[PDB]
């Protein structure tokens, strides 16, 4: 089971501040120490900070600027990192790791997503992508979906439930007006559909919204 | 603090041929170096422990050696599931440092 | 059991108590400090252990405060521990050789 | 209070006041040495506490010869002052056994 | 004797801008560093001690990091009060020595 679950995002108007949280689950030690980690988009790995639980002391990275301070509540065997008084240099994935006091960081969270902006939230709008009447198919079909509208980012799209997952590709979004659109792509024998229903998932974190659309052929 | 050089920053292979990624320290670290995989859009994921130790999940093609300065990761025959920046790490002074990774290319 | 032999049980049960603890202090109070190099469990054991015998071979040390004070409390455990081995088995000379005297 | 307990604490008292001593005068006879890393008071009183034990780390050492003179006071008053802890160890688990045996 | 290089000799900012100060040891001297600022026909004065320990009395924007033979003095967002010129200096070995300085200039 998940180690590490952490929040998919989180919005912050600049000179706000967030707390972040990592809840833990199997094997605990009093030796455990819990990671965070920033990464910028298109960056590398920088090391924030670092707390021991089993007794509340945190150290932090000396060559950067505090934004975080570390806490952590040993009953829920949470974690937590709050960060203040951001800017958009502090927008980027925040991953939370568990170390069991031997240097390695053996297990990592799916990380938060964090966007610093005066902007307002968003869910997006999901359009399906079918082939146009006049298209000719192969041994092989493409579909898709338009998510545009959603901010901020990220959005998780999966097909059929996740059950669906070769021949995939989700497209990274363009930002434009304050909105993001992307659109996902999927690959399916022709015979199985529309005999198979084929639907792809989206969630925005940021808006607590997860919609459905099945694809199907146009009218 | 330990400086960790990941060089080159891309690495451009053939199906199936051996790759190498760098890691050189500033200082010497003994064999507390680790090895993470990071694909487009995924989390961090540990591949080797202690310069050449395996972990359990790994694919075998997967090993690691060297001590001191000087590391190496090594992929025995690359494959597309490979695909995806490699990071070092060291654990042998405060604070942990992670190099800069490299992407790999096929 | 005679006494010196429970004191030298009991300094054992005590120094590996001391050890444990040490190793986990150490770490908690050397992370933290640039440059440190006794922050990980395992090692910081070992580092325990040649702190308690006195080997101090300088592969680890702490560099800070209260790292040195838990050094100090290891090391004072080790050469008590060890001490009163040896006074325990001078007592056991002694009984035996006032045995084989008669007395 | 019998001799050994009071000769006990009173080594370790004088041990003490070998170590502020000893870190004093380390750093009065080291600066002035180009290299010389036993230069500070606070990390020359570490150094004099892992000289007395005799554990040695090789962080810090006297390279010049008054300070090598004052490592070998700290060093023989800590080996004397141990040795004598556990002298008077000894004599307590004798005296305990005598009256074990009836003596 | 441990020499301290100062590079760059000057340091140009803009206001409310961040700036890093660098000194490097010819040796590994720990975190032996100590940070002082100097103004125009003024004394020097503690910054910053064993190369990341606050000073009562000085600013919070003021910081260090670094340990060994790489130190850095940084300062959050410069303001004018911040020109003057910067100077490191070490107590690992005798005898202590001083870096040629950094001028800050916004
Ligand atoms: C007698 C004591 C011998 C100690 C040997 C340590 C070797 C460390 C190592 O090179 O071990 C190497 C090895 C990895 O190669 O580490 C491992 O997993 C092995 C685990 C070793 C020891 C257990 C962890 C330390 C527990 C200390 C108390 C902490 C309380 C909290
Ligand atoms: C038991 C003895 C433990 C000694 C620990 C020394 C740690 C030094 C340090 O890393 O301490 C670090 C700390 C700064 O981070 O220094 C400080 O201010 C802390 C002050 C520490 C000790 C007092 C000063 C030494 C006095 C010796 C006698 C001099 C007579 C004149
Ligand atoms: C024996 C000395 C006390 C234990 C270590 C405490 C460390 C506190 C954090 O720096
Ligand atoms: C125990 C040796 C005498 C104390 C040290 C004296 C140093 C004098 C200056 O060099
Ligand atoms: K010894
Ligand atoms: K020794
Ligand atoms: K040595
Ligand atoms: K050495």
């Amino acid at each position: 089971q998940v180690q590490l679950q952490q929040p998919g995002a989180e919005l912050v108007k600049p000179g706000a501040s967030v707390k972040l949280s990592c809840k833990a689950s199997g094997y605990t030690f009093t030796s455990d120490w819990i990671h965070w980690v920033k990464q910028r988009p298109g960056h590398g790995l920088e090391w924030i900070g670092e707390i021991i639980p089993s007794y509340g002391r945190a150290n932090y990275n000396e060559k950067i600027q505090k934004k975080a301070t570390l806490t952590a509540d040993k009953s829920s065997s949470t974690a937590f990192m709050q960060l203040s008084s951001l800017t958009s240099e502090d927008s980027a994935v925040y991953y939370c790791a568990r170390e069991r006091g031997d240097g390695y960081f053996a297990v990592w969270g799916a990380g938060t997503t964090v966007t610093v902006s005066s902007a307002k939230t968003t869910p997006p709008s999901v359009y399906p992508l079918a082939p146009g009447s006049a298209a000719q198919t192969n041994s092989m079909v493409t579909l898709g979906c338009l998510v545009k509208g959603y901010f901020p980012e990220p959005v998780t799209v999966t097909w059929n439930s996740g059950s669906l997952s070769s021949g995939v590709h989700t497209f990274p979004a363009v930002l434009q007006s304050d909105l993001y659109t992307l659109s996902s792509s999927v690959t399916v024998p022709s015979s199985s559909w529309p005999s198979e229903t084929v639907t792809c998932n989206v969630a925005h974190p940021a808006s607590s919204t997860k919609v459905d659309k099945k694809i199907v052929p146009r009218d | 603090d330990i400086l960790l050089t990941q060089s080159p920053a891309i690495l451009s292979v053939s199906p199936g041929e051996r790759v190498s990624f760098s890691c050189r320290a500033s200082q010497s670290i003994g064999t507390d170096i680790h090895w993470y995989q990071q694909r487009t859009n995924g989390s961090p994921r540990l591949l080797i422990k202690y310069a050449s130790e395996s972990i359990s999940g790994i694919p075998s093609r997967f090993s690691g050696s060297g001590s001191g300065t000087d590391f190496t990761l090594s992929i025995n025959s690359v494959e597309s599931e490979d695909i995806a920046n490699y990071y070092c790490q060291q654990s042998n002074r405060w604070p942990f440092t992670f190099g800069s990774g490299t992407k790999l290319e096929i | 059991s005679a006494l010196h032999w429970r004191a030298a049980g009991a300094a054992t049960v005590l120094l590996v108590i001391v050890l444990l603890a040490g190793s986990y202090l150490a770490v908690l109070a050397e992370r933290g400090a640039p440059g440190a190099q006794l922050i990980t469990y395992p090692r910081a054991l070992w580092w325990s252990v040649e702190t308690a015998t006195t080997v101090g071979y300088g592969d680890l040390y702490p560099v800070t405060l209260w790292g040195r004070c838990v050094a100090v409390v290891v090391m004072v455990a080790g050469i008590t521990s060890f001490g009163l081995v040896t006074a325990a088995l001078a007592t056991w000379f002694v009984g035996r050789e006032q045995e084989r005297r008669g007395h």
